[PDB]
C-alpha cells in the first residue's frame, strides 16, 4: 500500500490493492489538460456561472469558442476539460432532459438531470472497455420549492448540490475563495452573485479581465430561462466593480 | 481484449486447469463440513464461520439448505457462489417435478449441476464457482445416499466424505470409525462429533461453532431437520463422558 | 505501456493513441481554407507521388453535400470513409426535417462520430483533420474544422497538415472580411505555393474548390482557367 | 513492436504497422502491369509456378463485360475481393440495367476496405490489385491498395521488381494514348520483361493478357493465346 | 360499472359502484373500483377488471419509483402520460378505462383516460355502462368551486343515478376525497342496496348429506 | 462490444484479489452504523463533508428502498447509487407477483445476488461498497450487511468503513438484547464520535430509523436535539 | 501472443504460416495426371500391427469423377472433404450435370481464410485448417489434378506430392514425368517413389491407391489389385 | 458470448491446447480393449481404491446404446459430456435411419464433436481419449479409439491412459488367434495386460464385456477375481 500496484489497475479501471481506481484519477487530470478554471454561485434570486474565455488563435470565430450550453430552455451548463468529451456529455443531457418530459409531462429537475449524468460515467469506472470522459459538468437552474440550484458532476460519478462551486486547473484556490467569502455572510449564504464569481476567478487566475475574456451565464427566479450575457452587460459588471 | 485476457479456460503445458485448481485451494480454507450415511438416516454436520458475538441468528442455519422434498446440501468455499449454486439446485428440482410429476433421484440433481460447472472450466472465458458440495438425500431407487461435488464438475458418492479444513485428517478419522452396513444415525452423529472434535483444533468444541442437519424417513416421507443447540450440546456432552472412559 | 488503446489515460491525463492519429495528420501535406466576404475557398498542396498518376487522382477535396465542401489532410482512406459519413448525415437530415442541413449541426454530427472512435480499445482513432464550407443567403459563409478528438470550431481561416503554421501567418496578413472569393483563390493559392518545400517534394498539383454567392450556394471545383491564372499568379509572385 | 500486431494501434510515428506489412504481401506476389490508350485498357501478368510440372497460378479475372482485375497478394482475399466487386457489377445491372461506372466500383473497394483496418481484431485485405475497364468516360486504369487508398492510373505495375517495370512505363507513357491495340499490349509485355531475371524471358506458360475497349468485352488470353502478342517483340 | 370524478374549490372527489359482472351476473357485490396511484393520487377503473388492476398496479409502482428518486410528490400529469402510453401502445388491447385524479403543487387535477389511450382534462368526467346516467348528474348540478360536502353530494347522487339505471351497476357507492391536507378514502360511503331477509330456515342437520367415503387427516 | 472474460479470477493461493481489493476501498469509505434495538433499527454515517460550500441536503447517504426498508454504505457512493436503483426495482418486482411488501431478507438475498455477478461476470469490477440494511416485518426489526462478494450476515449491531474493527469492540462492549430505539440512536452517534475528527453537527452526520411505523431518515432538528447530549 | 489475423514483417499470416508447417508432419500422398486418367497414391503410416490398416483412409470418394488425397492434420480434413461432397451433391442437384475438378477446388479453397475471433458467429472457426488436398478427377476438360494448402491457394499440376518427404518425391516426380506418359507407367512411377521416400517397407496393406478415368467411375485399389502392381516394384 | 481463439498454431504446426489435452489423457486410470472373434471387452484399472467410496458412482466404463460402450481416460467430466453428447446422437440416427448406429458411425461422430472443440472460438479441447467398442448389424465385432484431436482409427486391441505405452507392447506380443480364440480367454488377456500396470493387482481392475446382440455385462469383484486366480496358478507352470 501507498501506491501500490498489480496486474492491469493503471490501464484498466479495476482495483489496485489500496482499493483505488487509477484510471479514474487519471481522468481528473485530463481535466486540467484544457488549461481552463470555471465557477458558479448560487444566491436567493439567481445562479450564475462564469468561465475563461480563451481565443489565442486570431483566426479562429471566436462565436464559436463557449464552454456554455443551454440543455433546456430553463437549464444551463458549464462544461470544464476535454472539450470533445464535453459536448459529448452536453448531447446526452440534452437527450436526457428531452425524454424525462416526454415520458413524465414536466421538466426535469437540475439534481434528477446531475444525477443521471452522474450515474451514466459511473458505468465507465466498471466497465472495463471504454475510458471515463475527461470532462466536468456544472449545472443552473430554477427549482420550484428550492429556488435557484448549482450541481456538480465529475469523472468518478460523484455530485453535488452547492452554494458556489469550481472546476479546472484552479478548483482548489477557488474552494478555498469560495468558504472564506461565505462564513462571513448572514446565514451562509451569497448575495452579489455575478460579482462574487468573476473576483473569485480573477483573484484565482491574477488577471483583471475584458469583457472578451470571460463567458457568463445565468438563471433568475424571475427569469428562470437561460440567458447568455453579452459583452456589453459583461463589461458593465466588470467596471462597476472597478469603481469603489 | 487480448491483452486482458486472464484465460481461465485453457490447459497449463501438463493438462492441467491452474483455476480448478486454485478454486480448490479456496476450498480447503473454508469450514469443515462432513457427511456420513447410516441404514436409518443421513447427516451433514459443518463448522460454523459466523460465531462473532454480535450476530443476529435469523436463519434456521447458515451452510445447510433444503433443495426439494427430499433432499438437503452443505457447502465450502465462496458463499455468494454457494448461493448461486443451490438456487439453481432447486430450479433443477422444480424443472424435473414439473415434467414428471415425481422427485428427482439425487444423483440426477448433482449430475445435471456438476454439467453447468464443467461448462465453465471448458467455455465462456470466465472464473469457476469456487464451491464444493456435500447434498444428503433419499430416492426410490437407492434409498440414503451421499453426494460429493467439487469445482471440476467431478463428483462421487460416498458412505462417509469431508471437505473443507482439515479434510485428508477428517477422512482418516473416517476411515477408521465407520462400520460399513452398520451404522445407525445415533453412532453417525457420535462419531460426527468425534470428528469434529480433532478437526476443529483451533480450538475446544461448543454447540455454538457447529450445525448438524439430519435426514429420515417418517410414515412414507422424508423429514430434513436441524438439530436444536439443546441435543448439539447433549451430544458433546456424551462424547465427552465417552473419552473418560477411555484408558480405565 | 500507457498509450496502446484509447479507453487509457496516461497519468497525465492524455489519450496518448488520440494523439498519434494527429501526428498522422501533421504528416500530411497541407490544405487550407478561408471564409471571405461573400464565400468560403478551399487549396490543397497535393503531392504528385507518382508521374503515372493521371492529373486528378487522390482528391482531398469532395462534395458531401450540394451546398458543402469538404478539405482533409491524414491518411485519405479514413477522410474518405468521414466524407461518407457527413454525406449520409446530410442525405438523413433532409429526409427527416426536409430542408439542407445547417453547416454547424453537420460539423457537430461528424465531429461527435469521430469523437465516438478515441473512447474504446474495440476501435482506432480516424488519423485525419477536415473542414467543412458552406454559403447561403440565410446563414453567410461558413469555415469549420474538425479534428481526430472530435472538436469542432468555426474559423476565419484555417489550415492542416505539415505547414500548418507557415500557412496560418500568411493567412493572418489577409483582410478577408472584406474580400471576395474571386480575390481569395489567388492568394489561396500563393500560400500554398510560399509554403511548400520545393527541395523536400518535388512535385505537386494544386486542388482548388469554393462555395459562395458566385456559385450560388453550389460547392464546386474553381474552374480550370481560374485555377491556372491562380497558380501563375502565386508562382510569379515567388519569384 | 507493442505497436505492431493490432491494426488498430497507432505508432507514436502516426503510422499502423499492420496495414504497412499487409502492403509487402503484394510486394512480394509476382508482376503485373497496366496501361491504357484513348479506345483500350490492357493488364499483363506473370504467372508464378511452384514447380515445372504445375499449370502456373491465375493472376487476371473477369468481373464484368466491362471490367477485369489483375492481382498480387494473397490470392484467398484477391478472390473475396473479386466477388464483392462482380455481385456489386450484378446490382448495378439488375437495379439500373446498365454497366457499374469503374470509379464507382472503385470507390465502393476503398470503403469496403477501409473497414476491416479500424476495428480490432480484424486485419487489412492483403492484396493489390489493377483494374481495367471501359464505361462513357473512356478507359481506365485503378490501383487499389491493403491500406484501402486507390489511384487512378495512366498506367501502373505492382509486384516484385515492379519499380523496372514503372520506369519503362513513364519512359513511354506520352505514346500510349495514340496507341493501336498491338503496340499497346507490346509495350505492357516490355515493361513486364523488364521484372525478369537477365536469363529469363517471356514465353506462352508464364504470361497472361487481359483486355478491354470500345469495341471489345474484357477477354483473357492464356497459353496458346498469347503467341500472337509475343511474336514480332521486334 | 359507474365511475366519476369532480374537482371541487379545495381538491377532487372520485365515485365508484362496487357490482362486477360475468355476462348478466353479479360476480362480486362488493368490488373496489378507486385503486391508489400514490398518496396524492387516486384511479377509478372501469371496463376489463383484470386490465384495470394490473394496469394501474403498474403504474403505481413505477411512480414510487419516480418519487423515491425524485424524492418530490408525484404529479397528476405524469401518470396520466405513463398511462396513456402504455395503453396507446397496446392499441385498445388493454381494456381499462380510468377516472384519473389527484392534488399535486400545481394544485387539483381530473382525466379521463381511454383504452386506445386518448386522455381528456375536464372539472367533470364519467365512465362505464352507467356514465351517461352520472353524467346527466353532473350536467344538470354541477357548479365550479364546490365546497367539499357539496361535492361529495353530486358524485354519490351520480353514482345512484348509475346503480339505479344501469344493470350492469349496483351495490354500494365508495368516494375518494383528496386535498392539499386530507385524503378521505370512504368505502363505503352509502349502502343503498340490502339483501332481503331469508323467511324459512334450511338449516341442515348432521346426517342429512349421505356419505360414502370419510377419511380425517390430522395436522400440526 | 464489452469483454466477456471474468475479471476476477483465483490467485494461486485461492484467494479472488479483487474482492480483496474492493473491501480495501470499503475500509477506507467514511464511518457507518447499524444497531438493531428491541423496537427498531438505527442506521447512521459520517458525511465525508469538506466545505461549508457543500448544500447537505441535496445528496443522501442513508436512502428510503421501501416504506418499510433502507440503506445505508460504506465505500464508493457511486456505486451505491447502482445498488440503491437496483433494490427499489428488485422491492418493485416483488410487490406487483406478491402484492405484499418484499420480506427484508429476501431484499437483501436479491441485492446479494447482484453483488456476486459482478465478482465473476465478463468486463466488470466488482462493487466498491459494503451496504447496511435494515427493515421491520412479521412484526420485528432486521438489520443485515452485504459485501462486495455477495455475502451477507444478519447484525445485532455493526460498523464499516474506517476504524470500523474499533468501532465494532465499542458496541460489543455496550449494546444489550433489551436496549430501546432512543437509547440505539444515542450509540449509534457516540460510535461516530468514537473517530469523527471535525466537531460534529446535524449538518455532517446522517441517521435513519426502522420500526413498525415504517423507514424514514430524520430531519437535521432532530438530528441535533440528539446532538445535544453528545 | 498476438491475434489470429496479424501479418509478419514478410505480408504473412502467422498462422496460414504455422498451418503449412504442420503439412510436413504428414504423409507423404502422390497425385500424378495423365491422358488416360489420374493416379492419387498416399503412404498410410502403421504405427502398431494392432490398428486396422483398412481404418486409415487418405484418399476418399469426393464424387463419382473425383477423388482427393490429404496430407497433414487428417482430422482437420473432415469438414473440407464433406464441403466438397455437398458442393457436388448441391451442384447435381441445381444443374443436373457434374461439377468440374476446378470448381470443386475453388469450392472449398473459399474456407481457407475464415477464421478469426470477432467478425464472425458465437463459436466459428480459431485457426486455418492444418490439411494438404490434392483434387484427382475427370470432367469435359479430361483428366485433372488440383492442389490445395492452408493458405486457399489452389493450382492445377502434372504430378505432385505433398506430406514428409515432398521434396524428395517432387524431385523424382520431374525425372519421370512426361506428358505422354500412360496411366500405368504413372501408377508404377508413384509406387517406386512412395518405396524411396517411406521408412517403413512398402507393401500392399501400408499404402493406398486410387484412381479415375474417362472410362471409369473413382476407383480405389484392392489389396490383391495392389499386389499385382507391387510384384514389379 | 466469449469469443477468444484457444487453439491456435504455434511456429512449426503444432497445436498446443491439444498437446496438453492429450497430456491430461496420459495422467487419466489405464483402459484396455481387446476386440474377440464374437465378444468385444474393456477394462479399466483403479481409479483411487477407497472403503468409503460407493463404487458404482464412478465407473468409467459407459453404454451409450444397447449395441455401443465405451470406456474413457482423462478428465472424467469431460468424459460425461461427450458421453451424453453421444448418448442423444444414437437416439436421433434410430430415429431418422430406424436401425442402431454402427460402431464406426458414432465413433465418427464423437471424434469430429472433439475435432470442433480444436477449432471453434472460446473453447478449449476434450482431455479425453476414448475407447468404443460393440458389433453391427451384421454380427461382426469392433473397437476404435478417439483421442483429443479428432483422429479416430480401428483396432484388434489397444490401450489408452498412463502406461498405455507398455500395455500396448505387451498386447501385440501377446494378441493372436489363439488368445482369442474363447470367450475366457480374450476376457484373461485384457486383465494380464492391466496387470502388468495395475498397482497393487487387482482388486481395482473394473471390467465389461459386450457379446453379439447380448448387451453389456459388467463383471463383479467376485467373477473377476475367479478370473485372477485362473491365470496366476497358471502363470506357476
Ligand atoms: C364495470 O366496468 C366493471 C369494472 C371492473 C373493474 C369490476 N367491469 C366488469 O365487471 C367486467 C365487465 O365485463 N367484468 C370482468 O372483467 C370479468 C371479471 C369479473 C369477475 C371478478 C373476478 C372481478 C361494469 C359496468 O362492466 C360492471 O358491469
Ligand atoms: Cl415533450
Ligand atoms: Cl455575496
Ligand atoms: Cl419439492
Ligand atoms: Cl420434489
Ligand atoms: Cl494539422
Ligand atoms: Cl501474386
Ligand atoms: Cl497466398
Ligand atoms: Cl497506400
Ligand atoms: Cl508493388
Ligand atoms: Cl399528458
Ligand atoms: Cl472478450
Ligand atoms: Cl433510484
Ligand atoms: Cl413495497
Ligand atoms: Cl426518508
Ligand atoms: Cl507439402
Ligand atoms: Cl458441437
Ligand atoms: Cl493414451
Ligand atoms: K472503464
Amino acid at each position: 500500500s501507498r501506491g501500490s500496484s498489480a496486474g492491469f489497475d493503471r490501464h484498466i479501471t479495476i482495483f489496485s490493492p489500496e482499493g483505488r481506481l487509477y484510471q479514474v484519477e487519471y481522468a481528473f487530470k485530463a481535466i486540467n489538460q484544457g488549461g481552463l478554471t470555471s465557477v458558479a454561485v448560487r444566491g436567493k434570486d439567481c445562479a450564475v456561472i462564469v468561465t475563461q474565455k480563451k481565443v489565442p488563435d486570431k483566426l479562429l470565430d471566436s462565436s464559436t469558442v463557449t464552454h456554455l450550453f443551454k440543455i433546456t430552455e430553463n437549464i444551463g451548463c458549464v462544461m470544464t476539460g476535454m472539450t470533445a468529451d464535453s459536448r459529448s456529455q452536453v448531447q446526452r443531457a440534452r437527450y436526457e432532459a428531452a425524454n424525462w418530459k416526454y415520458k413524465y409531462g414536466y421538466e426535469i429537475p437540475v439534481d434528477m438531470l446531475c444525477k443521471r449524468i452522474a450515474d451514466i460515467s459511473q458505468v465507465y469506472t466498471q466497465n472495463a472497455e471504454m475510458r471515463p470522459l475527461g470532462c466536468c459538468m456544472i449545472l443552473i437552474g430554477i427549482d420550484e420549492e428550492q429556488g435557484p440550484q448549482v450541481y456538480k458532476c465529475d469523472p468518478a460519478g460523484y455530485y453535488c448540490g452547492f452554494k458556489a462551486t469550481a472546476a479546472g486547473v484552479k478548483q482548489t484556490e477557488s474552494t478555498s475563495f469560495l468558504e472564506k467569502k461565505v462564513k462571513k455572510k448572514f446565514d451562509w449564504t451569497f448575495e452579489q452573485t455575478v460579482e462574487t464569481a468573476i473576483t473569485c476567478l480573477s483573484t484565482v487566475l491574477s488577471i483583471d479581465f475584458k469583457p472578451s475574456e470571460i463567458e457568463v451565464g445565468v438563471v433568475t427566479v424571475e427569469n428562470p430561462k437561460f440567458r447568455i450575457l453579452t459583452e456589453a452587460e459583461i463589461d458593465a459588471h466588470l467596471v462597476a466593480l472597478a469603481e469603489r | 481484449s487480448r491483452r486482458y485476457d486472464s484465460r481461465t479456460t485453457i490447459f497449463s503445458p501438463e493438462g492441467r486447469l491452474y483455476q480448478v485448481e486454485y478454486a480448490m485451494e479456496a476450498i480447503g480454507h473454508a469450514g469443515t463440513c462432513l457427511g456420513i450415511l447410516a441404514n436409518d438416516g443421513v447427516l451433514l454436520a459443518a463448522e460454523r464461520r459466523n460465531i462473532h458475538k454480535l450476530l443476529d441468528e435469523v436463519f434456521f442455519s447458515e451452510k445447510i439448505y433444503k433443495l426439494n422434498e427430499d433432499m438437503a446440501c452443505s457447502v465450502a468455499g465462496i458463499t455468494s457462489d454457494a448461493n448461486v449454486l443451490t438456487n439453481e439446485l432447486r430450479l433443477i428440482a422444480q424443472r424435473y417435478l414439473l415434467q414428471y410429476q415425481e422427485p428427482i433421484p439425487c444423483e440426477q440433481l448433482v449430475t445435471a449441476l456438476c454439467d453447468i460447472k464443467q461448462a465453465y472450466t471448458q467455455f465462456g472465458g470466465k472464473r469457476p464457482f469456487g464451491v464444493s458440495l456435500l447434498y444428503i438425500g433419499w430416492d426410490k431407487h437407492y434409498g440414503f445416499q451421499l453426494y460429493q461435488s467439487d469445482p471440476s464438475g467431478n463428483y462421487g458418492g460416498w458412505k462417509a466424505t469431508c471437505i473443507g479444513n482439515n479434510s485428508a485428517a477428517a477422512v482418516s478419522m473416517l476411515k477408521q470409525d465407520y462400520k460399513e452396513g452398520e451404522m445407525t444415525l445415533k453412532s453417525a452423529l457420535a462419531l460426527a462429533i468425534k470428528v469434529l472434535n480433532k478437526t476443529m483444533d483451533v480450538s475446544k468444541l461448543s454447540a455454538e461453532k457447529v450445525e448438524i442437519a439430519t435426514l429420515t424417513r417418517e410414515n412414507g416421507k422424508t423429514v430434513i431437520r436441524v438439530l436444536k443447540q439443546k441435543e448439539v450440546e447433549q451430544l458433546i456432552k456424551k462424547h465427552e463422558e465417552e473419552e473418560a472412559k477411555a484408558e480405565r | 505501456g500507457y498509450d496502446l488503446s484509447a479507453s487509457t489515460f496516461s497519468p497525465d491525463g492524455r489519450v496518448f493513441q488520440v494523439e498519434y492519429a494527429m501526428k498522422a495528420v501533421e504528416n500530411s501535406s497541407t490544405a487550407i481554407g478561408i471564409r471571405c466576404k461573400d464565400g468560403v475557398v478551399f487549396g490543397v498542396e497535393k503531392l504528385v507521388l507518382s508521374k503515372l498518376y493521371e492529373e486528378g487522382s487522390n482528391k482531398r477535396l469532395f462534395n458531401v453535400d450540394r451546398h458543402v465542401g469538404m478539405a482533409v489532410a491524414g491518411l485519405l482512406a479514413d477522410a474518405r470513409s468521414l466524407a461518407d459519413i457527413a454525406r449520409e448525415e446530410a442525405s438523413n437530415f433532409r429526409s427527416n426535417f426536409g430542408y439542407n442541413i445547417p453547416l454547424k449541426h453537420l460539423a457537430d454530427r461528424v465531429a461527435m462520430y469521430v469523437h465516438a472512435y478515441t473512447l474504446y480499445s474495440a476501435v482506432r482513432p480516424f488519423g485525419c483533420s477536415f473542414m467543412l464550407g458552406s454559403y447561403s443567403v440565410n446563414d453567410g459563409a461558413q469555415l469549420y474544422m474538425i479534428d481526430p478528438s472530435g472538436v469542432s470550431y468555426g474559423y476565419w481561416g484555417c489550415a492542416i497538415g505539415k505547414a500548418r503554421q507557415a500557412a496560418k501567418t500568411e493567412i493572418e496578413k489577409l483582410q478577408m472580411k472584406e474580400m471576395t472569393c474571386r480575390d481569395i483563390v489567388k492568394e489561396v493559392a500563393k500560400i500554398i505555393y510560399i509554403v511548400h518545400d520545393e527541395v523536400k517534394d518535388k512535385a505537386f498539383e494544386l486542388e482548388l474548390s469554393w462555395v459562395g454567392e458566385l456559385t450560388n450556394g453550389r460547392h464546386e471545383i474553381v474552374p480550370k482557367d481560374i485555377r491556372e491564372e491562380a497558380e501563375k499568379y502565386a508562382k510569379e509572385s515567388l519569384k | 513492436n507493442q505497436y505492431d500486431n493490432d491494426v488498430t494501434v497507432w505508432s507514436p510515428q502516426g503510422r499502423i504497422h499492420q496495414i504497412e506489412y499487409a502492403m509487402e504481401a503484394v510486394k512480394q506476389g509476382s508482376a503485373t502491369v497496366g496501361l491504357k490508350s484513348k479506345t483500350h485498357a490492357v493488364l499483363v501478368a506473370l504467372k508464378r509456378a511452384q514447380s515445372e510440372l504445375a499449370a502456373h497460378q491465375k493472376k487476371i479475372l473477369h468481373v464484368d463485360n466491362h471490367i477485369g482485375i489483375s492481382i498480387a497478394g494473397l490470392t484467398a482475399d484477391a478472390r473475396l475481393l473479386c466477388n464483392f466487386m462482380r455481385q456489386e457489377c450484378l446490382d448495378s445491372r439488375f437495379v439500373f440495367d446498365r454497366p457499374l461506372p469503374v470509379s464507382r466500383l472503385v470507390s465502393l473497394i476503398g470503403s469496403k476496405t477501409q473497414i476491416p483496418t479500424q476495428r480490432y481484431g480484424r486485419r487489412p485485405y492483403g492484396v493489390g490489385l489493377l483494374i481495367a475497364g471501359y464505361d462513357d468516360m473512356g478507359p481506365h486504369i485503378f490501383q487499389t491498395c491493403p491500406s484501402a487508398n486507390y489511384f487512378d492510373c495512366r498506367a501502373m505495375s505492382i509486384g516484385a521488381r515492379s519499380q523496372s517495370a514503372r520506369t519503362y512505363l513513364e519512359r513511354h507513357m506520352s505514346e500510349f494514348m495514340e496507341c493501336n491495340l498491338n503496340e499497346l499490349v507490346k509495350h505492357g509485355l516490355r515493361a513486364l520483361r523488364e521484372t525478369l531475371p537477365a536469363e529469363q524471358d517471356l514465353t506462352t506458360k508464364n504470361v497472361s493478357i487481359g483486355i478491354v475497349g470500345k469495341d471489345l468485352e474484357f477477354t483473357i488470353y492464356d497459353d496458346d493465346d498469347v503467341s500472337p502478342f509475343l511474336e514480332g517483340l521486334e | 360499472t359507474t365511475i366519476a370524478g369532480v374537482v371541487y374549490k379545495d381538491g377532487i372527489v372520485l365515485g365508484a359502484d362496487t357490482r362486477a359482472t360475468e355476462g348478466m351476473v353479479v360476480a362480486d357485490k362488493n368490488c373496489s373500483k378507486i385503486h391508489f396511484i400514490s398518496p396524492n393520487i387516486y384511479c377509478c377503473g372501469a371496463g376489463t377488471a383484470a386490465d384495470t388492476d394490473m394496469t394501474t398496479q403498474l403504474i403505481s409502482s413505477n411512480l414510487e419509483l419516480h418519487s423515491l428518486s425524485t424524492g418530490r410528490l408525484p404529479r397528476v400529469v405524469t401518470a396520466n402520460r405513463m398511462l396513456k402510453q402504455m395503453l396507446f401502445r397496446y392499441q385498445g388491447y388493454i381494456g381499462a378505462a380510468l377516472v384519473l385524479g389527484g392534488v399535486d403543487v400545481t394544485g387539483p387535477h381530473l382525466y379521463s383516460i381511454y383504452p386506445h389511450g386518448s386522455t381528456d382534462k375536464l372539472p367533470y368526467v364519467t365512465m362505464g355502462s352507467g356514465s351517461l346516467a352520472a353524467m346527466a348528474v353532473f350536467e344538470d348540478k354541477f357548479r365550479p368551486d364546490m365546497e367539499e360536502e357539496e361535492a361529495k353530494n353530486l358524485v354519490s347522487e351520480a353514482i345512484a343515478a348509475g346503480i339505479f339505471n344501469d344493470l350492469g351497476s349496483g351495490s354500494n357507492i365508495d368516494l375518494c376525497v383528496i386535498s392539499k391536507n386530507k385524503l378521505d378514502f370512504l368505502r363505503p360511503y352509502t349502502v343503498p342496496n340490502k339483501k332481503g331477509t331469508r323467511l324459512g330456515r334450511y338449516r341442515c342437520e348432521k346426517g342429512t348429506t349421505a356419505v360414502l367415503t370419510e377419511k380425517i387427516t390430522p395436522l400440526e | 462490444r464489452g469483454y466477456s472474460f471474468s475479471l476476477t479470477t483465483f490467485s494461486p493461493s485461492g484467494k479472488l484479489v479483487q474482492i480483496e481489493y474492493a473491501l480495501a476501498a470499503v475500509a477506507g469509505g467514511a464511518p457507518s452504523v447499524g444497531i438493531k434495538a428491541a423496537n427498531g433499527v438505527v442506521l447512521a454515517t459520517e458525511k465525508k463533508q469538506k466545505s461549508i460550500l457543500y448544500d447537505e441536503r441535496s445528496v443522501h447517504k442513508v436512502e428510503p428502498i421501501t416504506k418499510h426498508i433502507g440503506l445505508v454504505y460504506s465505500g464508493m457512493g457511486p456505486d451505491y447509487r447502482v445498488l440503491v436503483h437496483r433494490a427499489r426495482k428488485l422491492a418493485q418486482q416483488y410487490y406487483l407477483v406478491y402484492q405484499e411488501p418484499i420480506p427484508t431478507a429476501q431484499l437483501v438475498q436479491r441485492v446479494a445476488s447482484v453483488m456476486q455477478e459482478y465478482t465473476q461476470s465478463g468486463g466488470v469490477r466488482p462493487f466498491g461498497v459494503s451496504l447496511l440494511i435494515c427493515g421491520w416485518n412479521e412484526g420485528r426489526p432486521y438489520l443485515f450487511q452485504s459485501d462486495p462478494s455477495g455475502a451477507y450476515f444478519a447484525w445485532k449491531a455493526t460498523a464499516m468503513g474506517k476504524n470500523y474493527v474499533n468501532g465494532k469492540t465499542f458496541l460489543e462492549k455496550r449494546y444489550n438484547e433489551d436496549l430501546e430505539l432512543e437509547d440505539a440512536i444515542h450509540t449509534a452517534i457516540l460510535t461516530l464520535k468514537e473517530s469523527f475528527e471535525g466537531q460534529m453537527t446535524e449538518d455532517n452526520i446522517e441517521v435513519g430509523i426502522c420500526n413498525e411505523a415504517g423507514f424514514r431518515r430524520l430531519t437535521p432538528t432532530e438530528v441535533k436535539d440528539y446532538l445535544a447530549a453528545i | 501472443d498476438r491475434g489470429v489475423n496479424t501479418f509478419s514483417p514478410e505480408g504473412r499470416l502467422f498462422q496460414v504460416e504455422y498451418a503449412i508447417e504442420a503439412i510436413k508432419l504428414g504423409s507423404t500422398a502422390i497425385g500424378i495426371q495423365t491422358s488416360e486418367g489420374v493416379c492419387l497414391a498416399v503412404e498410410k503410416r502403421i504405427t502398431s500391427p494392432l490398428m486396422e490398416p483398412s481404418s486409415i483412409e487418405k484418399i476418399v470418394e469426393i464424387d463419382a469423377h473425383i477423388g482427393c488425397a490429404m496430407s497433414g492434420l487428417i482430422a482437420d480434413a473432415k469438414t473440407l472433404i464433406d464441403k466438397a461432397r455437398v458442393e457436388t451433391q448441391n451442384h447435381w442437384f441445381t444443374y443436373n450435370e457434374t461439377m468440374t475438378v476446378e470448381s470443386v477446388t475453388q469450392a472449398v479453397s473459399n474456407l481457407a481464410l475464415q477464421f478469426g475471433e470477432e467478425d464472425a458467429d458465437p463459436g466459428a472457426m480459431s485457426r486455418p485448417f492444418g490439411v494438404a488436398l490434392l483434387f484427382g478427377g475427370v470432367d469435359e476438360k479430361g483428366p485433372q489434378l488440383f492442389h490445395m494448402d492452408p493458405s486457399g491457394t489452389f493450382v492445377q499440376c502434372d504430378a505432385r506430392a505433398i506430406g514428409s518427404a515432398s521434396e524428395g518425391a517432387q524431385s523424382s516426380l520431374q525425372e519421370v514425368y512426361h506428358k505422354s506418359m500412360t496411366l500405368k507407367e504413372a501408377i508404377k512411377s508413384s509406387l517406386i517413389i512412395l518405396k524411396q521416400v517411406m521408412e517403413e517397407k512398402l507393401n500392399a496393406t501400408n499404402i493406398e491407391l486410387a484412381t479415375v478415368q474417362p472410362g471409369q467411375n473413382f476407383h480405389m485399389f484392392t489389396k490383391e489389385e495392389l499386389e499385382e502392381v507391387i510384384k514389379d516394384i | 458470448s466469449y469469443d477468444r481463439a484457444i487453439t491456435v498454431f504455434s511456429p512449426d504446426g503444432h497445436l498446443f491446447q491439444v498437446e496438453y489435452a492429450q497430456e491430461a489423457v496420459k495422467k487419466g486410470s489405464t483402459a484396455v480393449g481387446v476386440r474377440g472373434r464374437d465378444i468385444v471387452v474393456l477394462g479399466v484399472e483403479k481409479k483411487s481404491v477407497a472403503k468409503l467410496q460407493d463404487e458404482r458412482t464412478v465407473r468409467k466404463i459407459c453404454a451409450l446404446d444397447d449395441n455401443v460402450c465405451m470406456a474413457f481416460a482423462g478428465l472424467t467430466a469431460d468424459a460425461r459430456i461427450v458421453i451424453n453428447r453421444a448418448r442423444v446422437e444414437c437416439q436421433s440416427h434410430r430415429l431418422t435411419v430406424e436401425d442402431p448406429v454402427t460402431v464406426e458411425y458414432i465413433t465418427r461422430y464423437i471424434a469430429s464433436l472433439k475435432q470442433r472443440y480444436t477449432q471453434s472460438n472460446g473453447r478449449r479441447p476434450f482431455g479425453i481419449s476414448a475407447l468404443i467398442v460393440g458389433f453391427d448389424f451384421d454380427g461382426t465385432p469392433r473397437l476404435y479409439q478417439t483421442d483429443p484431436s479428432g483422429t479416430y482409427h480401428a483396432w484388434k486391441a489397444n490401450a489408452i491412459g498412463r502406461g498405455a505405452k507398455s500395455v500396448r507392447e505387451f498386447l501385440e506380443k501377446n494378441y493372436t488367434d489363439e488368445a482369442i480364440e474363447t470367450d475366457d480367454l480374450t476376457i484373461k488377456l485384457v486383465i494380464k495386460a492391466l496387470l502388468e500396470v495395475v498397482q497393487s493387482g487387482g482388486k481395482n481392475i473394473e471390467l465389461a464385456v459386450m457379446r453379439r446382440d447380448q448387451s453389456l455385462k459388467i463383471l463383479n469383484p467376485e467373477e473377476i477375481e475367479k478370473y485372477v486366480a485362473e491365470i496366476e496358478k497358471e502363470k506357476e507352470e
